């Protein structure tokens, strides 16, 4: 199917404890696969993933290279940012960065993605032409005029159209045991009375990857969409996700429910019932 | 691979 | 300062069998800004040597993080997750729930 590689930064002030802290990591898909954390004892781009591993000493060299001149410059940018908000420096903030692109199953790009925040809002956009920024305020306006000046997006550019796609396709292969299989969902319903009255149908899916999943609860033949409980996607913590998907049902009218389950790993939708 | 950016500030 | 507070769901890696070890799990996500405390708890008391994911964040920027330790279930056990963060007053404890 289609593939995506993603970076994720966050860099956090924590004035009168030290210098920024400053996390990356890096995703194929839904599956982590380097991390770095300036608070190590001994920061460096470290494996997540067993595919990564065979990458060597210049491959790891580079990238906790990078890391540290990338953790460098969010320091600066985290000052900067109070500069331009107006800003005390008693205060803590954040700083977050993502960027990565998408290919769909021939391995070519479908697009590009850069975006960054500042104290959880939106800052400044790439836009999907790559090459032009939009701005979510006249603090990021002033962002946005440096890097037109500099140039900024024609690098950003250079990087999801190359280098980001060609890395993205070889770990694509080299992981492809675990990155291109999709384990589906092992489903099944629960019935609990809450009363004599009422009783829960819940629907789970266990043991899915990748993350993406829809379950719904129809009656009748119709999703009951504002009258469903669904929790968000979790991790198992083996690679896996779970979801589940409740509604409350009149007792005896059990039967008139259905749970539909759609998934990558499953050649059909899934339609269950309860079985008593 | 991350993306190596240099000399690009706020 | 706009803040989010977290959603906390406690949870099994398999399906619990009484006397059949398994991985506990506290899932902690759509908070803002990152620093979050979290602690399993057994019977009450806090479990030591608990792991944890590395800091990520969703599409509208908060933060989630998967907490997990070891375990081997019974009927008498309880366990429970225990989370504080700034916009919390008080620690929010989230008991496990085999059903959920």
């Amino acid at each position: 199917g289609s593939h995506s590689m993603r970076y994720f930064y966050t860099a956090m002030s924590r004035p009168g404890r030290g210098e920024p802290r400053f996390i990356a990591v890096g995703y194929v898909d839904d599956t982590q696969f380097v991390r770095f954390d300036s608070d190590a004892a001994s920061p460096r781009m470290a494996p997540r993933a067993p595919w990564i591993e065979q990458e060597g000493p210049e491959y790891w060299d580079g990238e906790t290279r990078n890391m540290k001149a990338s953790a460098q410059t969010y320091r600066e940018n985290l000052r900067i940012a109070l500069r331009y908000y107006n800003q005390s420096e008693a205060g803590s903030h954040i700083i977050q960065v993502m960027y990565g692109c998408d290919v769909g199953p021939d391995g070519r790009l479908l697009r590009g993605h850069n975006q960054y925040a500042y104290d959880g809002k939106d800052y400044i956009a790439l836009n999907e032409d790559l090459s032009s920024w939009t701005a979510a305020d006249t603090a990021a306006q002033i962002t946005q005029r440096k890097w037109e000046a500099a140039r900024v997006a024609e690098q950003l550019r250079a990087y999801l159209e190359g280098l980001c796609v060609e890395w993205l396709r070889r770990y694509l292969e080299n992981g492809k045991e675990t990155l291109q299989r999709a384990d589906p969902p092992k489903t099944h319903v629960t019935h609990h009375p809450i009363s004599d009255h009422e009783a829960t149908l819940r629907c789970w899916a266990l043991g899915f990857y990748p993350a993406e999943i829809t379950l719904t609860w129809q009656r009748d033949g119709e999703d009951q969409t504002q009258d469903t409980e669904l929790v968000e996607t979790r991790p198992a913590g083996d690679r896996t996700f779970q979801k589940w998907a409740a509604v409350v049902v009149p007792s005896g009218e059990e039967q008139r429910y259905t749970c539909h389950v759609q998934h990558e790993g499953l050649p059909k939708p899934l339609t269950l019932r309860w079985e008593p | 691979a991350s993306l190596n950016l240099p000399a690009v500030s706020w | 300062m706009i803040q989010r507070t977290p959603k906390i769901q406690v949870y099994s890696r398999h399906p619990a069998e009484n006397g059949k070890s398994n991985f506990l799990n506290c899932y902690v996500s759509g908070f803002h800004p990152s620093d979050i405390e979290v602690d399993l708890l057994k019977n009450g008391e806090r479990i030591e040597k608990v792991e944890h994911s590395d800091l990520s964040f969703s599409k509208d920027w908060s933060f989630y993080l998967l907490y997990y330790t070891e375990f081997t279930p019974t009927e008498k056990d309880e366990y429970a997750c225990r989370v504080n963060h700034v916009t919390l007053s008080q620690p929010k404890i989230v008991k496990w729930d085999r059903d959920m």
